[PDB]
């Protein structure tokens, strides 16, 4: 809410991987990775019928 | 060669009668071999005319022939559409793909058909869908409130219009943007500069407008695409490129680019007083929008070329154009980009 | 009853060197005082396309000749508005081809002749010429033509 962007499942992915790796993840992407996430029959048979 | 007018070719057949053994001859006007000699002169300047255009044909043929590089085809018209129901929907309505939005305006015939599923959620007042124009070309490019019309829709549906014009169709590649694209190819034959790697990084059609920024022993190229993002596979499928470009021994890196938001709150003048209405301004705020995205990376906000391509549109109907505060030229660094801002139009 | 009109040619329409064979005078012609009036004077519809890229399009408005010889341009839009003036009654309401005769098209073919002689000059600008001579034969048909006309009709 608070700030520019928001989203619920791209969020829970960080805090998942965030959590497994209890707060201290081997990549700084962790971080990265919340901000540059966010920012026919019927034709056919009508098709072939028209051209025969 | 040397382009020869009807005059003097028939001055040259003219004295070449009078020299040829002939006195009784007289080319005054209304004579049959004063008109006989016109046209054939007209017919040799036609000859000549059409030597040099297909001399320039050929110039041109030869020169798509020649190595392999070749103009990209034109893009499909795209953008968002707005349904509005007479009630929020009860229970969830499916949307069956490939159903066709159309307009009535005799001036815009051209179709639009939906490429994806959608799903109508109950409790919704309304649904935005994208749609991609069938014919390929800027025919697509409709003003606001043109596209009024759906096929196979149910009672449900009260109103179909589109909030904004697409701007996104394009024609056939550019004569000057090929040219520029094939000077960039030239220059970047020596490898292991800026030049090749600016060309290395621009062959991919999805991304556009990179900057290089060249550090001791640590190259940087800052690569967006036309919407301003760098997806992972783009990213590395552009570094796979410019591997076999990229100069031997030295750091390269990429990191995207930084946007930045500035309002323009632009104030436009109108010589006519009657054409004034909601819809021209509606038509002004995309187009600035519109001219705000599409700019690439490290140029300055010139003022000039805003005034310039906002009053493009009409010369006479659009008088003057003036600003509050942008009016020096914003400095961009290198990772930024002015790609967002809120355009509000403020008519004198 | 009028076809809208581009917005192209409705902007173009809307407002020494000499040869020795063919001359100009700047004589308008009797109907093509009345259309354009009609034009200054009403809002004719118009079109908001602009697909047909012939003609005044990137022709007539791309060519130096419109800062470099503005006299020069001023024959030019003479040529238009008399060759847009025979086209205007012969397709809808004829009434207004009483007021044609044979020496409105005789000037017209002159300064023709005269303008297209001077951009033979140009090698860059030979596209226009090609419009102007296949023009210049349409208006001599209707010159040989525009007596019969009006006494079958």
């Amino acid at each position: 809410t608070k700030y520019r962007f928001g989203n619920k499942t791209h969020a829970t992915t960080l805090l998942d991987e965030y959590i497994k790796y209890k707060g201290e993840p081997p990549n700084d992407e962790a971080f990265d990775k919340y901000l540059k996430a966010i920012e026919s029959p019927l034709v056919m048979f009508s098709r072939m019928l028209f051209n025969w | 060669m040397k382009t020869r007018k009807l005059t003097n070719i028939l001055s040259k057949l003219i004295d070449k009668t009078m020299a040829g053994t002939s006195k009784i001859t007289d080319f005054t006007p209304g004579s049959a071999s004063r008109s006989l000699l016109e046209a054939v002169s007209l017919e040799i300047e036609q000859f000549y005319i059409l030597t040099k255009e297909n001399i320039d044909w050929g110039i041109q043929e030869g020169i798509i022939e020649a190595f392999d590089f070749q103009k990209r085809q034109s893009k499909r018209a795209y953008g968002d559409v707005t349904i509005q129901f007479y009630q929020p929907l009860d229970m969830r309505m499916y949307i069956p793909a490939g159903t066709t939005f159309t307009s009535t305006r005799q001036e815009y015939p051209q179709q639009f058909e939906t490429l994806v599923d959608y799903y109508a959620e109950p409790d919704s007042t309304e649904i935005v869908v994208e749609v991609y124009c069938k014919e390929t070309g800027v025919a697509g490019n409709v003003p606001e409130g043109t596209i009024n019309t759906i096929a196979s829709g149910s009672s449900l549906i009260r109103s179909v219009n589109n909030e904004y014009s697409f701007n996104t169709g394009t024609k056939e590649e550019s004569q000057e943007d090929f040219k520029r694209r094939f000077h960039s190819f030239v220059e970047s034959r020596g490898r292991a500069t800026n030049k090749s790697v600016r060309y290395g990084a621009l062959q991919i059609p999805d991304v556009e407008g990179v900057y290089v920024y060249e550090e001791t022993g640590h190259i940087t190229v800052f690569a967006h695409d036309r919407n301003g993002n760098l997806s992972d596979t783009l990213k590395e499928d552009i570094i796979d490129a410019l591997q076999d470009y990229r100069p031997s021994g030295i750091m390269l890196d990429v990191t995207g680019v930084e946007k930045e938001e500035v309002n323009v709150s632009a104030t436009v003048t109108i010589s006519n007083k009657s054409r004034i209405g909601d819809t021209l301004q509606k038509h002004i705020e995309s187009v600035i929008r519109s001219y705000l995205n599409n700019l690439k990376t490290s140029d300055d906000l010139i003022i000039t070329d805003l005034i310039q391509a906002i009053m493009n549109i009409d010369d006479v109907l659009i008088y003057d154009v003036s600003f509050d505060n942008l009016d020096e030229n914003i400095i961009v660094p290198p990772q930024g980009i002015i790609r967002a801002g809120e355009i509000k139009v403020e008519l004198k | 009853n009028f076809i809208p009109q581009p917005q192209g040619l409705l902007r173009f329409l809307n407002t020494s060197f000499v040869s020795k064979f063919y001359t100009p005078q700047l004589q308008l012609s009797e109907l093509a005082k009345k259309v354009l009036t009609n034009i200054k004077t009403d809002d004719i519809p118009v079109l908001e396309r602009e697909f047909n890229d012939n003609t005044i399009i990137h022709k007539a408005n791309d060519t130096l000749l419109k800062v470099q010889a503005p006299r020069m341009y001023m024959i030019l839009q003479s040529i238009v508005l008399e060759a847009y003036a025979i086209v205007n009654c012969f397709v809808e309401n004829p009434s207004s081809l009483k007021y044609l005769t044979e020496e409105d098209v005789s000037i017209t073919r002159e300064n023709l002749n005269y303008v297209a002689d001077y951009l033979g000059n140009y090698d860059d600008y030979n596209s226009v010429v090609l419009d102007l001579r296949d023009l210049d034969l349409c208006f001599s048909a209707i010159e040989l033509q525009l007596p019969l006309i009006k006494k079958e009709a």
